[PDB]
RNA sequence: CCGUCGAAGGUGGGACAAAUGAUUGGGGUGAAGUCGUAACAAGGUAGCCGUAUCGGAAGGUGCGGCUGGAU
RNA sequence: GGGCGUAAAGCGCGCGUAGGCGGUUUUUUAAGUCUGAUGUGAAAGCCCACGGCUCAACCGUGGAGGGUCAUUGGAAACUGGAAAACUUGAGUGCAGAAGAGGAAAGUGGAAUUCCAUGUGUAGCGGUGAAAUGCGCAGAGAUAUGGAGGAACACCAGUGGCGAAGGCGACUUUCUGGUCUGUAACUGACGCUGAUGUGCGAAAGCGUGGGGAUCAAACAGGAUUAGAUACCCUGGUAGUCCACGCCGUAAACGAUGAGUGCUAAGUGUUAGGGGGUGCCCCUUAGUGCUGCAGCUAACGCAUUAAGCACUCCGCCUGGGGAGU
RNA sequence: UGCAUUAGCUAGUUGGUAAGGUAACGGCUUACCAAGGCAACGAUGCAUAGCCGACCUGAGAGGGUGAUCGGCCACACUGGA
């Protein structure tokens, strides 16, 4: 999808000290951007049917990172929300 | 992942105006989706070492495209085949 | 790790038929006196101290005889998660009338089952690994 | 007196059941009286799956499949 | 007291979350294993005894007596669900080579038919024994030539195969994409898988077009104590292209399923090092090579059904019944 | 009790408070209240049976679980006020 570089403001401006990759509400934010910049991927190539389960299983990942997005996080659950597009 | 170098050779007779148009298309079929590239060059009057088509010049714009999803250097070869624009282009899969 | 006692259990019995003197448990926070729970009687021999760092590996130290003379004739597996094996003052089981030591944990840690009736409990003996 | 509700009934179409004739089938039967090797070895055509077909009982000239072929 | 193979057992369904269930170090505030209110603790209840009827029904013991009615409030480094963190072996495949994911093809020249005019008149379609075909008022044979088809013999390879699925008279398209030695990049590990799109040789399906050396049937030719068969033949159909679509298999050789390890390799099409291909190259897309242990046996083992990782799962009256 | 030779059901379904009066709050009606919601806990259909204290039972692991004889729950040609 999106060069390391090309995607690694979000994870600075949304990261702490470390200039690293590996966060819950940072890979959350990198999968999700993913999605998007595989999105116009997604549209020529609907006749194909071995990348459309792909992104399932990339959600189906997300999940448990974000399922401890919803053990004790309040303000740390809707900044992913209000500040990308998304739902709830 | 895969990369690729493109040397196009443009026609001896083509007009600024439509050569702007014509590079257009060809970096628009490189710069689709994403252009990831290194740096845009512009060689002018120059001869080449080999000859092809028994030619007098050739306007040259060849630029490194890097891509990911394999589809900036497609058209591309088609281009230079089909239609009576391009005439030695390149095929590199060197990274 | 699914099963706490998994490679425990088929590793002694392994190591008693191709006699191991060595054997190599991958020690846990449990795995330590279940796994030389037998250190009174000779079952397994005996081990000086577990020593490695955050659930490493533990050894159980076999021996045999002359020949090779395994003393355990296989191990199999009887109390693992899920069921609970508690013997309360129901009825206590007998053979030989005391010989080695077994699984019979309350509140005083380690105990053999010389005294198992005297109690009247039958619990899991566990440790953990330095 | 207007009214409020009630059993009960005429029954409405349907389902439901049971015989009845005519049927269309089962599931064997009257024991090779009806015809025949309908298949298995190297089974007058060497072996065998779904099928267009497909018989008083018995299959194959098509349709794709088969070594499970001997000296 | 059932298999994940002959037994009682291969979902052809290759692409997907039924919350049934599939390592994540450390780490948590106490899901937890054994202690705690006990008074009650009774009972056509097995009451520790308890009453005799000879063969029958002769009934008091609530504390004993269990058939109570102390089993933590509790000691967390831990079924499926893991934040700080890096790794290659896999992701596109990081550098590879044959793939051109794919040639339908006009000028084309080689044919069963008429005829210009020829292997041009016995030449060919032509039989287990058994060939039918080419005027009777006027009649084929193909070295050719004035013709080809569904146009095309060789580059179509134990190819890359990504799902049952390997391309042309050279020839062009990169179309997700799959792989062995290698890790550039974040880091984090399951069920041939709930979306089995119902994909799926085959007759039938969107056969546009289709029927020609021909070829079922049909004229037939043939036996011996027995064969419209089959064989071949003039001879309709029968085989053919984009255009909802099209579905059983010897999809599984009757043979689908995450294991490894106590012999070596790991070929294929042709591409690769330690450095010269002499020592190395674990192995996978693919062909799999037997030994510890099972299985009643047969048989699974550098890719066991021993034993540590998924839902599944099949035999139930033989039957009847696939009706 | 299950249906494969049926795979779904409640809408004041789900909760709101007020006209009363009985052993009682009162979605009883009271003013009004939702969309596919309820429901798999097969609610909603059936099966229909008087329920229990009991006697055989694998050796125990499994499994049965009512004739007795008493409690209760019924019924009193058929309904209805």
């Amino acid at each position: 999808a999106i060069s390391q570089e090309r995607k690694n403001e979000i994870i600075k401006e949304y990261r702490v000290h470390e200039t690293d990759t590996g966060s819950p509400e940072v890979q959350i934010a990198v999968l999700t951007a993913e999605i998007n910049a595989v999105n116009e991927h997604l549209r020529t190539h609907k006749k194909d049917h071995h990348s459309r389960r792909g992104l399932l299983k990339m959600v189906g990942r997300r999940r448990h990172l974000l399922n401890y997005l919803r053990s004790k996080d309040i303000q740390r659950y809707r900044e992913l929300i209000k500040s990308l597009g998304i739902r709830r | 992942m895969r990369t690729y170098e493109v040397m196009y050779i443009v026609r001896p007779n083509i007009e600024e105006d439509a050569k702007k148009a014509l590079v257009e298309r060809f970096n628009g079929i490189l710069a689709t989706e994403g252009a990831e590239v290194l740096e845009a060059k512009d060689w002018g009057k120059r001869r080449l070492a080999y000859e092809i088509n028994d030619f007098k010049d050739g306007f040259y714009n060849i630029v490194r495209v890097k891509s990911d999803n394999n589809k900036a250097t497609d058209e591309f070869q088609r281009l230079a085949k089909i239609s009576d624009d391009i005439i030695r282009y390149m095929v590199i899969r060197e990274d | 790790m699914t099963d706490p006692i998994a490679d425990m259990l088929t590793r002694v019995r392994n190591a008693n038929m191709v006699r191991h003197e060595k054997l190599e448990l991958p020690a846990s926070n449990i795995k330590k006196e279940i796994a030389e729970i037998l250190k009174s009687e000779g079952f397994i021999k005996n081990v000086e101290y577990v020593e490695d760092d955050k659930q490493g590996v533990l050894r159980l130290f076999l021996k045999y005889g002359q020949n090779d003379e395994r003393v355990i004739t296989g191990l199999k597996r009887i109390s693992k998660p899920g069921l609970r094996v508690y013997a309360k003052a129901s009825e206590m089981p007998k053979v030989l009338n005391g010989l080695g030591i077994a699984l019979v944990s309350t509140s005083e840690g380690v105990i053999t089952d010389k005294e198992a009736r005297k109690r009247n409990v039958g619990g899991e003996i566990i440790a953990y690994v330095w």
